[PDB]
C-alpha cells in the first residue's frame, strides 16, 4: 500500500481540484492530477482507469479511487532509470559522457515548454570538460537537486 | 529580398546555436546537425565531369531552368556540394526561386506543414484533411517544388559516384563517401529550409514511433523547436498509431506530443550504442543494415518529467500554455512563450518555497483553462488564494485540505 505521508500529499492536491468538497474530481482532469503528483500515465492506461471508474457514465472518481490509481502505476515506474537510459541511448560508447553538443540537441528536442535561454542555461551550468564532453548522470543530478 | 534567402538565414541561425558549443562553424562553413562534414578529394579533371554529367541531366529534363544557365548552374550545385560552401548553397537556391521555383507551401496560409519519417505517410494525407474545419490541407515538402527539384539533382551526384568511380581505387572509393555525406548535408539543409516555414499546429507522421538520428530528429524538429518559441507554430502533432486510430475526431485531437507517455522510440542502427548494436548482431549478425529501424524499451517523455521537477512551474507550459517566470516583485504569467506583451500577477507569501510554488501550481490547474481566465493578480497569503480583479476575493483556504469560497 502507500505511505500515510503520501496518502496526505495525495489528499492535499486532489482537494484544490474537488471544486465543491463532495470527494470526487473530473475524469477529464485525473491525468492532471497523477501528473503534478509526479506519474506519468499513458492514454491507454487512463482510458482503461476512467472505465473502471465511469461504468454509470457521471464521469467521476472517488478519492479511493484515485490512491488505488496511483499506488497501481507508482509500481510501474522508477523515475531514476527511466531518465538515465533515455539519456544513455544518446552515449554512443556507454561511459555516462555525452558531447555538449549531443545534449543541446536533445533537451531542444525534448523539451516541449523550453526556452532557448533555459537550453543556453543548462549547457552553460553543466560541467563540460577539455573533450567537450558531460556527465549527464551528474546533469540529471544537478537538474533534480 | 528573396524569399528562401530569409528562410536559409534563419536557418543558418539555428544551425550556428545548435554548433555553439563545437564551435566549428566559420565564415564560409556552417555545419548541419547530425552531418558531420566529410572533406571531398577531387581533381579538377574529376569536377569539371560531374559538372557535365550535370549540365547533360538538366539540358534534357522537365524543368524550368533557362538552358544558358545549365552549365553555370551545375557548377553552382557542385561547388556549393562539395566544398560544404554555405553562400553558394544559398545562392543556388535564390537562382531556382528566379525561375519560378517555390520553396513556400502550394495553400498558403491554409497550409499545413507537415513532417514524415517512413514510408506509408501519403495514406495520412486525406484523413488529416477531412478532419480539418477550414478547409486547411496537409503538405509535405514532396509538394514543393523547389524542394523537389534540388533533391532531384542530389540524387544525380549521388548516383554519378556509383557509375564513374570504380570502387576498388582506394581513393575513388573515399570519394564516393564524400559525395555522400555532403549530399546528405543538402538533405538536412533544405529540410530545415521546409521546417522554417511552418504556421500553427503542425502533423508529424511516424507510425510505430519516433525515430533518432534521422532528418526529422536532426533538422526538422529543432527548427520547429525554434517557431514554437517564436509564437509561429502552436502544438507539434506526432501520428505514432495506425490511420485508423484517428477516425471522428476533430483536427485538436489527432496525434500527441512526441514527448508524451507511452510514444514509441525507433533508432537507426547507424545511432544505436555499442552495447545495443552488440545484444542485435549476436542474435542476428546479417540483418541490420544502416536505415534498419530498431525498437528501443526507453521513454523520451522521462526528460519531459526531469524538466516538471527542475523548473518552477514548469507543469503550467505543458498543461495550460502559461508561462510562469521570477519577476521584479514575485510572480509574472504570460501566455507561453510570452511574447504577446500581457502579463498577469502572482504574489506568494514565501516564494522560494517548493510546497507553497505547487500549491499555486495546482490552484492554477484545477481553476483556469488558459491565461484570458485568470485575474489580473493571484495571491498567496497565510493559506488563502486570491484574486485581485479590481475587486478581491479569497476563493479557497487550506485547513490540511482545500476548501472552497
Ligand atoms: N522530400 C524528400 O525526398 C526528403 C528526403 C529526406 C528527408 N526529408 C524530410 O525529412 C523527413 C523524412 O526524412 P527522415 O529521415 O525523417 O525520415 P525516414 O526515417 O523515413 O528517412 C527517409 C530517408 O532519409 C534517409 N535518412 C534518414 N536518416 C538519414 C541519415 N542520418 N543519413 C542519411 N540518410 C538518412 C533514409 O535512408 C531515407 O532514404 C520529412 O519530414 C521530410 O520533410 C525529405
Ligand atoms: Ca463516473
Ligand atoms: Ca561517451
Amino acid at each position: 500500500q502507500l505511505t500515510e505521508e503520501q496518502i496526505a500529499e495525495f489528499k492535499e492536491a486532489f482537494s484544490l481540484f474537488d471544486k465543491d468538497g463532495d470527494g470526487t474530481i473530473t475524469t477529464k482532469e485525473l491525468g492532471t492530477v497523477m501528473r503534478s503528483l509526479g506519474q506519468n500515465p499513458t492514454e491507454a492506461e487512463l482510458q482503461d482507469m476512467i472505465n473502471e471508474v465511469d461504468a454509470d457514465g457521471n464521469g467521476t472518481i472517488d478519492f479511493p479511487e484515485f490512491l488505488t490509481m496511483m499506488a497501481r502505476k507508482m509500481k510501474d515506474t522508477d523515475s531514476e532509470e527511466e531518465i538515465r537510459e533515455a539519456f544513455r541511448v544518446f552515449d554512443k560508447d556507454g561511459n555516462g559522457y555525452i558531447s555538449a553538443a549531443e545534449l543541446r540537441h536533445v533537451m531542444t528536442n525534448l523539451g516541449e515548454k523550453l526556452t532557448d535561454e533555459e537550453v543556453d542555461q543548462m549547457i552553460r551550468e553543466a560541467d563540460i570538460d577539455g573533450d567537450g564532453q558531460v556527465n549527464y548522470e551528474e546533469f540529471v543530478q544537478m537538474m533534480t537537486a | 529580398e528573396s524569399l528562401v534567402a530569409a528562410r536559409a538565414e534563419k536557418v543558418a541561425n539555428l544551425y550556428r546555436w545548435l554548433d555553439t558549443d563545437n564551435d566549428v562553424a566559420t565564415d564560409k562553413y556552417v555545419p548541419v546537425p547530425g552531418f558531420e562534414r566529410v572533406d571531398v578529394d577531387v581533381s579538377d579533371e574529376v569536377k569539371q565531369r560531374m559538372i557535365q554529367s550535370m549540365s547533360g541531366y538538366i539540358e534534357h529534363t522537365d524543368n524550368q531552368v533557362p538552358k544558358d544557365q545549365a552549365e553555370a548552374l551545375a557548377t553552382l550545385f557542385v561547388e556549393s556540394t562539395l566544398d560544404y560552401d554555405w553562400d553558394k548553397r544559398v545562392e543556388f537556391l535564390t537562382k531556382l526561386e528566379s525561375y519560378g521555383y517555390s520553396f513556400e507551401a502550394p495553400h498558403a496560409e491554409k497550409s499545413i506543414v507537415s513532417f514524415w519519417s517512413g514510408k506509408n505517410f501519403k495514406q495520412y494525407r486525406d484523413i488529416l484533411d477531412n478532419a480539418q474545419t477550414d478547409g486547411k490541407k496537409v503538405v509535405y515538402d514532396i509538394d514543393v517544388k523547389g524542394n523537389a527539384f534540388a533533391i532531384d539533382l542530389n540524387k544525380h551526384l549521388m548516383r554519378w559516384g556509383g557509375l564513374f568511380l570504380d570502387p576498388d581505387n582506394a581513393e575513388q572509393n573515399q570519394l564516393k563517401s564524400s559525395i555522400d555525406a555532403a549530399t546528405f548535408s543538402n538533405t538536412g539543409f533544405w529540410s530545415s529550409v521546409y521546417a522554417t516555414g511552418a504556421q500553427n499546429d503542425v502533423y508529424v507522421i511516424a507510425e510505430g514511433g519516433v525515430r533518432l538520428g534521422n532528418y526529422f530528429w536532426n533538422v526538422q524538429l529543432p527548427a520547429l523547436r525554434q517557431l514554437q518559441r517564436e509564437g509561429l507554430v502552436g502544438e507539434i502533432r506526432l501520428l505514432d498509431k495506425p490511420v485508423s486510430e484517428y477516425k471522428d475526431l476533430p483536427a485538436d485531437q489527432i496525434g500527441r506530443r512526441l514527448t508524451d507517455a507511452g510514444v514509441a522510440v525507433k533508432v537507426r542502427f547507424d545511432a544505436l550504442s555499442h552495447e545495443r548494436q552488440a545484444e542485435l548482431l549476436a542474435d542476428n549478425p546479417d540483418g541490420y543494415k544502416a536505415d534498419t529501424l530498431v525498437e528501443l524499451d526507453v521513454k523520451l517523455s522521462a526528460i519531459d518529467s526531469m524538466l516538471r521537477e527542475s523548473l518552477p512551474f514548469y507543469s503550467l507550459r505543458t498543461e495550460r500554455n502559461l508561462l510562469v517566470q521570477e519577476g521584479e516583485e514575485g510572480f509574472e504569467v504570460r501566455s507561453w512563450p510570452g511574447i504577446d506583451g500581457k502579463s498577469k500577477t502572482i504574489l506568494l507569501d514565501n516564494p522560494e518555497d517548493a510546497a507553497q510554488q505547487k500549491s499555486i501550481e495546482r490552484f492554477i490547474l484545477a481553476n483556469f483553462d488558459n491565461f484570458e481566465q485568470m485575474p489580473d493578480e493571484l495571491f498567496l497569503v497565510d493559506n488563502k488564494v486570491l484574486s485581485h480583479h479590481d475587486g478581491r476575493t479569497r476563493i479557497i483556504a487550506q485547513k490540511e485540505d482545500g476548501a472552497w469560497t
